[PDB]
């Protein structure tokens, strides 16, 4: 998927960024630009208005735990079938997610890291980015296939 | 279609790109092509390098047509006229492309108004880029 | 959206369906939901089997909404108030689902009607179903 | 891929379709139906209108080449990927169709075989051949993954 130099900047990029906050900013804003994806969250309590999605605890706590799933896959880019396997068929089988949502999600992650990261994050190193996000969305993908 | 809330937003940033218009769209050219090479099909006339003048030239013409359009948000349709049957009949442009540039310029437009770019004028953006897309979409005759 | 030849083509198609509008609603379910058994999850508490009184009068429903949508070319999103709330902002429906029933619908509506489904015919429905298709996705907000 | 069973109906169905009809038919009609695609048969004459696209007869003959391409992948129903290397690397590497359009084609051809074949063309039949064309559309892609 990567080259060795594509590799070696997202790595180099994702090791020195702060991102506690950007996995909750992602998933937030998902569903605020993207309201039919709130159809999968409804145990997550109020969504009901921008701000109420945005500052809700159970969004922000879920959307940590995305992003630590997407560092997951970060640190096996070579093996982003093997990675996903379980999350395909729990996304596709039981979750019920179309397969274009992980697509959506990809690129409302690299549109938070876009927001976050100013100038260091360049059209190279945001290229890189999407092809890590078209990986992690072809993997998730893989039980539809 | 765009609420009144969203066009308000809308014009509010793009108020905000203010005279960094036609840079963004350069941005925002340079980002699609990169991220997405399959788009660098549609302009083998260019030298599509980094910089170029072609794409800066090109860049300000696609700022200057959303420009366009902010200022025409009650009339989409009618506002890009011409760009339609450019965009559909003569350069048969696949609409999947249109999603890419929308991206791109979401991706430029959050990188340099970080502070402007809260999750509702995000959802506002991604509804103008959709609709104007929608609109040089509208007849592929 | 639709030229008039498209209107046109439409109108007369939907002429041909005749009496049989409710009978082919109920067939581009049936289709949907063994095609995409994902769409089957909207309708939790269905039977959905082949022959269900559910599918139906459903499909009775989805084809008055469309008979509805025909008559009404100049205004889909005023004639269609009501269900796009329903389907966007109430239901969820993921935009996805809505391409599948459309597909649905020109495979029931080819397999019924071959001697009137023609290419231009065929874009003409094509294009109305994503026109209904967009306003039944336009109020999720 | 399919079942078995699913694979037994498939084949003694196909076996139905005229070789030489239903492929220029369905390219016809994605070009007709679609036509930014269009922008990939320039060589091919006069597309200007739909009854010049239906009676190109570089189109019928081209739509022959792809239906003799599904019929083979109709043979190879458990391994598509390496029945469609070629093709994947002409279409993603050569041409740059974006992967869309292979879905929009194999659901084109869908919409065909129900045109030709009416009653006979039922729901359960229907739906083996989406299984089968989204795995063609599917094999195509893998260029670009
Ligand atoms: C980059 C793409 C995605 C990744 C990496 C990802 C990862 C994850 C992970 C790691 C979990 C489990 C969190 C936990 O342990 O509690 C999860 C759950 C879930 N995901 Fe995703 N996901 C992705 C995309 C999506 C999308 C697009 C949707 C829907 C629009 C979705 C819907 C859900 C739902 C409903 C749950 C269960 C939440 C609950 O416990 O109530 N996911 N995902
Ligand atoms: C927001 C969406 C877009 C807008 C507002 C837009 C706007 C424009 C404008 C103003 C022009 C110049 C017309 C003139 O000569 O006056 C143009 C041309 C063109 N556009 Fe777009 N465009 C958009 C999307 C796309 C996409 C997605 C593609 C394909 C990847 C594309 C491909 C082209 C090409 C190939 C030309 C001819 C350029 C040349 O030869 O200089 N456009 N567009
Ligand atoms: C041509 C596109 C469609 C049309 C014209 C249409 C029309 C309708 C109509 C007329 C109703 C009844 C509304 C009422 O009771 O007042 C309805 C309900 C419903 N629709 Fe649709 N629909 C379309 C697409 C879809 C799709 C793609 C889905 C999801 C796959 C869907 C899911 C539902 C559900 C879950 C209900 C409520 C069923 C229940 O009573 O529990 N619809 N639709
Ligand atoms: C989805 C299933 C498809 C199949 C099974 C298929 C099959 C084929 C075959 C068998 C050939 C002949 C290649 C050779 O002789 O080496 C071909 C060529 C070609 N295909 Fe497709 N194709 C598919 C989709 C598409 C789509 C969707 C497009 C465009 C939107 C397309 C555009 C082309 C073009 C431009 C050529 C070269 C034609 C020429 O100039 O000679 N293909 N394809």
């Amino acid at each position: 998927m990567l080259t060795a130099e594509e590799k070696a900047a997202v790595t180099a990029f994702w090791g020195k960024v702060k991102v506690d906050e950007v996995g909750g900013e992602a998933l937030g804003r998902l569903l605020v630009v993207y309201p039919w994806t709130q159809r999968f969250f409804e145990s997550f309590g109020d969504l009901s208005t921008a701000d109420a999605v945005m500052n809700n605890p159970k969004v922000k706590a879920h959307g940590k735990k995305v992003l630590d799933s997407f560092s997951n896959g970060m640190k096996h880019l070579d093996d982003l079938k093997g990675t996903f396997a379980a999350l395909s068929e729990l996304h596709c089988d039981k979750l019920h997610v179309d397969p274009e949502n992980f697509k959506l999600l990809g690129n409302v992650l690299v549109v938070v890291l876009a927001r976050n990261f100013g100038k260091e994050f360049t059209p190279v190193l945001q290229a890189d980015f999407q092809k890590v996000v078209a990986g992690v969305a072809n993997a998730l993908a893989h039980r539809y296939h | 279609v765009l609420s009144a809330a969203d066009k308000g937003n809308v014009k509010a940033a793009w108020g905000k790109v203010g005279g960094h218009a036609a840079e963004y769209g350069a941005e925002a050219l340079e980002r699609m092509f990169l991220s997405f090479p399959t788009t660098k099909t549609y302009f083998p006339h260019f030298d599509l390098s980094h910089g170029s003048a072609q794409v800066k030239g090109h860049g300000a013409k696609v700022a200057a047509a959303l420009t366009k359009a902010v200022e025409h948000l009650d009339d989409l349709p009618g506002a890009l006229s011409e760009l339609s049957d450019l965009h559909a009949h003569k350069l048969r442009v696949d609409p999947v492309n249109f999603k890419l540039l929308s991206h791109s310029l979401l991706v430029t437009l959050a990188s340099h108004l970080p502070s402007d770019f809260t999750p509702a004028v995000h959802a506002s953006l991604d509804k103008f880029l959709a609709n104007v897309s929608t609109v040089l979409t509208s007849k592929y005759r």
